[PDB]
């Protein structure tokens, strides 16, 4: 863990630019766990208690 | 894990204090000489964290993953676990490297 | 060229991906000129309340007073039964009733004559 | 102590904050040091693994295939 | 590109009167007019809390069956009980594989 | 209404409401305490693909 | 139980011979020494109730029902005197009369030991209420929500008359003790139904029950602070206590008889917390709270257990309470800006910082934070109904959580954020509001200490 | 107190990896016009910085010299 | 936020916006400064290639595709500053910040204490209250009958006048008010 | 403590600074009213830079709409003044 | 380790499953088994308290460990001996078990060698 | 300003974890649980203006 996280770390001092990989976004994005949890329940959740429930 | 982590979020507390409430790694540069003391506890949590021999964390994550090793268990369970344990070097590495080493990055009033 | 951007309800198109910014014609330039003259005329007559020195009080808001009344009791009046309001009504209203009554009484039915039968292990149940 | 900003300059430092980490690091080292030279075993374990395969079928029971 | 001419002269203006106001917000030096042993903290934090819980513990609490209630102490063999002298014998002479 | 112009000038900042705009059906519910919908670096139904 | 009655009956003579300025001092006063008399009832025995007379008997039940309608009176008169200022002499007496009629009918209501004379309180309950919400309600709507305050009651409680007398003809008496030693079961028959639905729609309705609670919002709504306290916090109970009385002819009837408003109490309580989360009146937050409340207490009366009887006991107090604080933390900022949009005064804490502790407190007791009374009637009531069938706590426990959500929701709208700028009237906190806020928290915290108080019959 | 600013013209890109910079931009045809804006976090206190193992053995010369100490006298005290 | 809002932007205006995000998120990308300032000399000279070109529907697209290359290829965490709409101090003091009518309602012994700044702030008011026609009148008489088509204000003109609808701008309550 | 309370003469300093540590920018010839466009013959590139150096300096970025029409260092210095309340 | 290899990538009839084992007579392929002795009595070990799963064929080494850990309390650093030997102790019984695992699949390979090789001379 | 507040929760944090760890019986446990729940609700939100922390 220490060996690879120190090489890749490394690189980053190259003059080199690249655009990211799909799993750093899948990463760096939380597993987008809370891109779709927090938006989607809560927004159906919500919208039935408005639309249904109340009205 | 109450010691250290305990010190590993005060020391990262000090470095945002010191940086003008500043808490991207992007924007600490070379801190290794600036604070010598935080370096210094970090440093040593950092080792607690990652088990290193003889240390607080040693006695308890050393034991763990043998028990985990040398038990009737789940196999994806036990390869995850591996994993993981190297992914804690990993982001120490990260906190380390970013924070301390290298450059100042940091505005020009310190 | 890239990986092309798709837009959803819970993740919309972003403004400057939106090709109604980039194909301009006169008439949007005047209706964007309207758009910020009512918007204009609009802060004036709250800027001037704002700041007025005799102004004590809440400086009441119609829009507000609008969406609350809307949200509220205009809504019965503008209600007609419709197939789909009728479907959706009965559905909504009376459907999860009947399937929780159905599921309730299917457990208690098991677990009555489940006690009729001398097996449920009761024991140290006297608690209830 | 009060300690100035120097505005693009390293910042100054006081004699006390540099010796006592220099003390904690000494004294993590040498308590890593002292404690594998003590307590080896912990890392490197005590007792030898044995091999299975160099256990003959004598001492395990095992009767030579004719009976 | 740039302010307008009434734009800059309004900022100015405004400029100048917020900086008025922010220093009407400073003190002058007699605003706040206000109107007209070594181990007491031992001895009233720790010495008499524990007195009052001790009291508490040994004349109301332990008065009631059950309400305070310890694990046995272990009993190894060779151990002598304090109770009634009761001596317990040794344990069954190992094969000393030294 | 995390979706507005944090650098507006806005009557309500905390908000982002303008006195006297109409207000949409679902104010409550876009407060920015709550539901959002901004734009997200990673499209809607790749994040779903990726996440399950 | 006459050492209550007359004093409450003295209170009317001595707020008509008053002067001009002194009639609530002297309301409060008497109404606070009534209080203090009435807490002698709680002195319970176990075995059996304690019988004054042929006429009236107080319980383990009646009792704390008594204690909290004589301590609700005097936070009335001084939630009351505010809003009434400009009022003149002749009719801020008249609403004190009001105020005074409606206590003495409930506390004749909650000792009476025959089912007629209780059913004849019971509805005299309704005109000082319809009165007050009508005659000092602030908005045009008011009038409407009399009626529906009024038919949905009556529609309910008119057949429950007919059954009372036909009860008295078959079985030769309508009083409790009676019909409690000579109970017989209910057969399985159709008249037996609707006898028992005749029983049981008036109290159900008076809950109210989801379905039959349309008339609540409006009324809580409309209604002055006064009307508002007491609707929420005693009237209510009305119907719990009552079926807590007639369930005990109804067996065993109600084994079955109780599927449907099971069914309709637990989801309905999914639905009015749901509902309470897309709100935009405050006072109608707090109305739909009381809904999703009162459907966990119909639960627990239905399904006949004494852990449930306990939960219901302890729930209605405690609900009653905190409902009533509710209330009067949202009327001190209606009176502040004269609306009750949620969101048109925010970031309270800053300018009202006590006022926050208080809506703080109160935002913990509705969401029955431990160890408050709130939850512990809550955790009996549930503990009974996993014990009825282990599948309702999905209800049960997905109720707590939208419970959570909509309260600190409320707290989060009004006393969070930043403050709306041009609302520049919000004056420091009365010493008055303060009190009244002090003094309905109080007790409910000390009852922490004496749960079994409120705990009634079953313990 | 009352600080000043160091004098401006000290800040040279010479010697730093901005230089290197500059010149792997010449060879393109292009200027990086804000360098000297950048100079300072190479120029002094922050010329030089440890690597990620000379981090780790931060007291490590000191701790040995003290554990050699140690053993030494276990070598030269059980010998009474 | 300080200035008025305009109808639309131009696409002057577009593209200076679209530089300056592209090089803060590359700033994000490239963490170090020497690399950031390489590929910043890289971006502007791609920027400048297209500095003088004329056909605006060429024009209009390029900064089309600009657009959809800088939404693939963004930071998904771009660092903020942080008192910045998305920082981790966004706001953060909002709660210390109290309008200054709430002085008006202190006790009278809670204003026994500071007089003097009581002295300047009824001095204050009195400039508010006897500014306050003339720069209704001002507003009046420099707005176009079909009302005001953008909410730029005007300063003030005359010898002893405020510029209209001052009072709230100037107290602001601070940045830092506690 | 924290940091001391900023100064309109340090504000302009620091300003005066960072221009003269631009390449585009004689050192001498700069005064607090150069105009970028007029004086100094920038472009809006530029101006975008000087912007940019000025948030990374002070530790805070200005939005879009304000920093289009910081022309000169003492619009700078006052935009930065105003922002943080600063009168002295 | 290659024992999991061999039983689920080889043919996992001829590796002993850890749930169901043994499944030979303990006297099988032994003349003469002497039955495992325990040194610690019932009681020892109850009134050690000592744990269900620590009651095993090592728990008189471990009574001596507990005891000599409470008699020398401060001292912390004295019960090295007494760990040491119940250290290994429970490394023997290890090693028993290891050998017992063994045992069996080297008995259950011989097994199936005798049986499926009686069975083809038997088939000609 | 509020420091003093703020130790004030930072102790009845404590007191409710320590209830926590020492209870005996479930509901003693539950009164911890929800305490320590509580005081994170508040320590969390301390700065009440800004949205993100409410949230
Ligand atoms: C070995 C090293 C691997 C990575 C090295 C590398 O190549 O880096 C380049 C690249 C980094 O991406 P990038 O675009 O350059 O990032 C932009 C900059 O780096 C952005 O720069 P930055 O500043 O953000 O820093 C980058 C940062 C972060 O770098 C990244 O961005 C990469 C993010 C993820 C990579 C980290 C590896 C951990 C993978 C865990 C997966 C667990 C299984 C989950 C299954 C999910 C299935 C979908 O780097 C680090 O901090 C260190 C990264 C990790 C170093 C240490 C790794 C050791 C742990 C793993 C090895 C364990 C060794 C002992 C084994 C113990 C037991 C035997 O990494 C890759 O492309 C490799 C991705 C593939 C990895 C395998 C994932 C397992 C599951 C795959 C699918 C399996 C199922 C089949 C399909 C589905 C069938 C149904
Ligand atoms: C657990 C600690 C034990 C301490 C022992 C002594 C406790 C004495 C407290 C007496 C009761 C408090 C009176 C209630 C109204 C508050 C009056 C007021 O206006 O304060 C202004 C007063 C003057 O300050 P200021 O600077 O002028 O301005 C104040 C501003 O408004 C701004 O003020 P602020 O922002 O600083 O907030 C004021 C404060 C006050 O506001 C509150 O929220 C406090 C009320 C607690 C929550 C109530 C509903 C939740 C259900 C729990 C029911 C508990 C009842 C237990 C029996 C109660 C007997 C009356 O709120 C808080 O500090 C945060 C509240 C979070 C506490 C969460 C508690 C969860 C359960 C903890 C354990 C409960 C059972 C213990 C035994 C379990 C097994 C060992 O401020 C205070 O003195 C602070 C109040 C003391 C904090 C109490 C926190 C825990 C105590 C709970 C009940 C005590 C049980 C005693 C049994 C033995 C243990
Ligand atoms: C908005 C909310 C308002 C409040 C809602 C209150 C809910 C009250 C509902 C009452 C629940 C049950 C009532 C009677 C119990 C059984 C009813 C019947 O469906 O069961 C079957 C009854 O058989 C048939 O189904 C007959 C009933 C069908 C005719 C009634 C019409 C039902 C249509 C729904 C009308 C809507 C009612 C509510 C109006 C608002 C059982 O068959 P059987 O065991 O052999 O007969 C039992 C009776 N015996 C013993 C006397 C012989
Ligand atoms: C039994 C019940 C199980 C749960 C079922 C799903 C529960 C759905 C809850 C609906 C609540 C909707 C109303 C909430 C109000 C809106 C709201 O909270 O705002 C959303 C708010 C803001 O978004 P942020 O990302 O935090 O910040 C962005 C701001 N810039 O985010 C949230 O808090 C949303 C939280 C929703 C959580 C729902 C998902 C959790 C479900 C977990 C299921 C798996 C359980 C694990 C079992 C483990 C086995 C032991
Ligand atoms: C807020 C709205 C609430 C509405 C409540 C309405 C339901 C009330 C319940 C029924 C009311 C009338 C019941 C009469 C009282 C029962 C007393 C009794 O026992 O009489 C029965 C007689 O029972 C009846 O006759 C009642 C039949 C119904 C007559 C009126 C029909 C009205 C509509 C019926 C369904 C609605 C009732 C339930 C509604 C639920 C709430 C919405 C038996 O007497 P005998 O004649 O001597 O027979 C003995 C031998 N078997
Ligand atoms: C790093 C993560 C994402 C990065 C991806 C970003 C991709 C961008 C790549 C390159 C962008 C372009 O080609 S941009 C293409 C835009 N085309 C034009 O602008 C032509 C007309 N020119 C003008 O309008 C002015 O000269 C003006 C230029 C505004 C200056 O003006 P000033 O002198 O008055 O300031």
């Amino acid at each position: 863990g220490f060996m690879l996280a120190l090489e890749l770390n490394n690189t980053t001092y190259y003059l080199k630019f690249k655009y990211p990989s799909q799993t750093y976004k899948f990463s760096n994005m939380l597993g987008y766990y809370p891109s779709i949890m927090h938006r989607l329940p809560t927004y159906h959740n919500l919208s039935m208690s408005q639309k249904s429930a109340s009205s | 894990h109450a010691f250290f982590k305990a010190m590993l979020f005060m020391c990262s507390g000090s470095i945002i204090h010191s940086l003008n409430d500043e808490q991207d790694i992007r924007k600490m540069g070379g801190l290794y000489k600036a604070m010598p003391f935080t370096t210094t506890a970090l440093i040593i949590g950092s080792l607690a964290l990652t088990g290193m021999p003889y240390l607080t964390g040693f006695y308890s994550k050393d034991l763990i993953i043998e028990a985990v090793n040398m038990s009737y268990t789940n196999a994806w369970a036990l390869l995850m676990t591996l994993i993981a344990t190297s992914l804690t070097a990993a982001y120490s590495t990260r906190i380390i490297f970013f924070a301390f080493l290298g450059k100042p990055r940091f505005p020009p009033l310190v | 060229s890239f990986p092309k951007y798709k837009p959803s309800r819970l993740a919309t198109l972003p403004a400057t991906l939106d090709p109604a910014e980039y194909d301009i014609s006169p008439e949007t330039r005047k209706a964007q000129a309207e758009r910020l003259a009512i918007r204009s005329r609009l802060k004036r007559e709250y800027l001037l309340q704002y700041n007025d020195p005799n102004r004590l009080g809440v400086i009441e808001d119609p829009a507000l007073i609008r969406w609350t009344y809307a949200r509220s009791a205009n809504i019965y009046p503008n209600f007609r039964p419709t197939p789909k309001t009728s479907l959706l009504g009965a559905l909504f209203g009376i459907g999860p009733l009947f399937f929780w009554y159905y599921v309730f009484k299917t457990d208690r039915d098991k677990k009555e004559k489940l006690i009729q039968e001398g097996k449920l292990d009761q024991t140290f149940n006297i608690s209830y | 102590v009060h300690i100035e900003p120097r505005y693009r300059q390293f910042p100054q430092l006081t004699r006390s904050q540099l010796i006592q980490a220099e003390f904690f690091s000494a004294t993590m080292w040498f308590w890593i040091l002292w404690r594998f030279w003590h307590d080896s075993d912990a890392v490197l374990g005590h007792f030898p693994y044995p091999d299975p395969s160099q256990w003959t079928d004598e001492e395990l029971g095992i009767l030579p295939d004719d009976e | 590109s740039g302010y307008t001419p009434d734009e800059k002269l309004r900022l100015q203006q405004l400029r100048e009167l917020r900086r008025r106001w922010l220093k009407d917000q400073e003190l002058s030096p007699r605003e706040p007019v206000l109107p007209p042993r070594h181990s007491i903290f031992a001895v009233t934090h720790v010495l008499i809390p524990v007195w009052i819980i001790h009291y508490y513990l040994k004349y109301h609490v332990t008065a009631k069956p059950y309400t305070v209630v310890e694990r046995k102490p272990r009993i190894f063999p060779g151990d002598t009980i304090l109770e009634t002298g009761e001596v317990i014998p040794l344990m069954k002479e190992f094969p000393d594989q030294h | 209404q995390q979706e507005r112009d944090p650098w507006y000038d806005w009557d309500h900042p905390d908000l982002r409401l303008n006195w006297g705009e109409p207000i949409h059906w679902d104010l409550d519910m876009y407060i920015r305490n709550r539901v959002d919908t901004s734009p997200t670096p990673v499209s809607w139904n790749t994040m779903c693909k990726h996440l399950f | 139980m006459l050492k209550i009655i007359i004093p409450t009956t003295m209170l009317l003579p001595m707020t008509w011979m008053s002067k001009h300025n002194m009639i609530w001092i002297n309301a409060t006063v008497h109404s606070l020494l009534i209080s203090l008399i009435s807490l002698s009832l709680l002195n319970q025995l176990g075995e059996n109730s304690l019988n004054f007379s042929l006429t009236f008997f107080s319980d383990s039940l009646s009792a704390p029902l008594l204690v909290l309608t004589t301590w609700l009176l005097p936070l009335m008169l001084m939630a009351s005197q505010s809003h009434l200022s400009k009022e003149t002499t002749t009719r801020k007496k008249l609403y004190i009369t009001m105020l005074i009629l409606l206590q003495l009918f409930l506390i004749m209501t909650f000792t009476a030991t025959e089912l007629i004379l209780f059913y004849i309180l019971f509805e005299a309950t309704l005109v000082p209420t319809l009165i007050i919400i009508t005659r000092w309600g602030n908005q045009t709507e008011r009038l409407n929500a009399g009626l529906y305050f009024l038919f949905y009651t009556l529609a309910g409680s008119l057949p429950l008359l007919v059954a009372l007398v036909y009860i008295q003809n078959t079985t030769g008496s309508l009083n409790f003790l009676i019909i409690h030693y000579w109970s017989h079961p209910l057969s399985n028959s159709w008249s037996n139904i609707f006898m028992w639905l005749a029983c049981i729609m008036a109290f159900m309705v008076k809950m109210p029950l989801y379905g039959l609670h349309l008339w609540l919002p409006k009324a809580h709504v409309e209604a002055p602070i006064a009307g508002s306290m007491v609707l929420a916090a005693v009237l209510l109970k009305l119907g719990g206590y009552g079926m807590m009385r007639i369930t005990t002819i109804l067996n065993p009837l109600t084994n079955y008889m109780a599927y449907p408003f099971l069914m309709l109490s637990m989801w309905g309580m999914i639905m009015t917390s749901s509902i309470c989360l897309r709100q935009t009146d405050l006072k109608s937050l707090i109305a739909y709270s009381s809904v999703s409340h009162m459907a966990l207490v119909i639960v627990a009366i239905m399904i006949q257990t004494p852990w449930s009887f306990m939960g219901a006991t302890a729930l209605m107090i405690a609900h009653g309470l905190t409902s009533s604080m509710l209330f009067c933390l949202a009327n001190t900022n209606y009176e502040r800006v004269h609306s009750r949009t949620m969101i048109l005064a925010r970031g309270l804490q800053t300018l009202l910082p006590l006022m926050a502790t208080w809506w703080l407190v109160a935002s913990l007791t509705n969401l029955a934070l431990p160890p408050s009374i709130n939850l512990i009637g809550e955790l009996f009531i549930i503990t009974a109904s996993f014990s009825w069938s282990n599948i309702t706590i999905i209800l049960m426990g997905m109720n707590m959580m939208i419970t959570a959500l909509y309260s600190l929701y409320m707290l989060i709208t009004t006393q969070r954020g930043k403050y709306t700028h041009h609302i520049n009237n919000i004056k420091p906190s009365f010493t008055r509001e303060n009190a009244l806020m002090a003094l309905h928290i109080l007790p409910l915290l000390l009852l922490t200490l004496n749960p079994k108080m409120i705990l009634g019959p079953l313990y | 107190s009352k600080m000043e600013l160091p004098d401006y013209k000290q800040w040279k890109i010479e010697g730093t990896p901005l230089e290197t910079v500059q010149e792997k931009l010449a060879a393109r045809g292009l200027r990086d016009p804000w360098g000297r804006n950048e100079a300072w976090r190479y120029s002094g206190g922050f010329a030089n910085n440890v690597s990620f193992v000379g981090a780790l053995l931060k007291g490590f010369k000191w701790g040995f010299a003290a554990f050699v100490v140690a053993v030494g006298a276990e070598y030269y005290l059980e010998s009474q | 936020a300080f200035s008025a809002p305009a109808a639309y932007l131009t696409h002057q205006q577009k593209v200076l916006r679209l530089y300056k995000r592209a090089l803060r998120h590359l700033e994000s990308w490239c963490v170090h400064r020497d690399k950031y300032r390489y590929f910043a000399c890289l971006m502007r000279a791609r920027f400048d290639e297209h500095k003088n070109e004329k056909d605006m529907v060429k024009a209009t697209q390029l900064l089309r595709q600009a657009e959809e290359e800088f939404w693939y290829g963004q930071h998904p965490q771009p660092y903020i500053f942080p008192e910045s709409p998305g920082g981790t101090s966004y706001e953060r003091y909002e709660c210390y910040k109290v309008p200054e009518w709430c002085l008006d309602d202190w006790h009278p012994s809670e204003k026994a204490m500071y007089p003097d700044y009581f002295a300047k702030r009824e001095q204050w008011k009195r400039l508010r209250r006897e500014s306050w026609e003339r720069e209704v009148k001002q507003l009046q008489e420099e707005t176009p009958p079909g009302g005001p088509r953008t909410e730029a204000l005007p300063p003030a003109r005359k010898e002893g006048d405020l510029p209209p609808l001052w009072w709230h701008i100037v107290t602001r309550p601070r940045e830092r008010p506690m | 403590s924290d940091a001391p309370p900023l100064t309109l003469e340090a504000i302009k300093d620091r300003v005066l600074y960072v221009l003269k540590l631009y390449d585009k920018i004689d050192p001498e010839k700069l005064s607090v009213n150069s105009h970028f466009m007029k004086d100094l013959g920038l472009d809006s590139l530029d101006q975008v830079e000087i912007i940019m150096a000025m948030e990374d300096e002070f530790g805070f970025e200005i939005p879009d709409i304000d920093a289009e029409k910081l022309m000169c260092p003492q619009e700078i210095v006052d935009y930065i003044a105003d922002k943080k309340d600063v009168y002295e | 380790g290659a024992h999991l290899a061999r039983r689920y990538l080889g043919d996992a009839s001829k590796e002993p499953d850890p749930l169901r084992m043994p499944t030979f007579p303990p006297d099988y392929g032994f003349p003469e088994r002497k039955e495992r002795e325990m040194v610690a009595t019932q009681q020892e070990m109850n009134d050690a308290q000592l744990m269900l799963q620590q009651r095993d064929y090592c728990a008189h080494y471990l009574i001596q460990l507990l005891k000599c850990k409470r008699d020398s309390f401060p001292n912390f650093l004295a019960c090295k001996h007494e760990q040491h030997d119940w250290d290994y102790c429970e490394h023997l019984d290890y090693v028993k078990r290891m050998k017992e695992f063994e045992r069996e699949r080297r008995l259950l390979q011989r097994k199936k060698r005798r049986e499926q090789r009686e069975a083809e001379m038997a088939r000609g | 300003p509020f420091i003093n507040r703020f130790f004030k929760y930072l102790l009845l944090f404590l007191i409710t974890m320590m209830i926590l760890v020492t209870a005996n019986n479930l509901f003693q446990l539950f009164i911890g649980w929800e305490g320590v729940g509580i005081m994170s609700f508040l320590l969390i939100g301390w700065w009440h203006g800004r949205t993100d922390a409410n949230t």
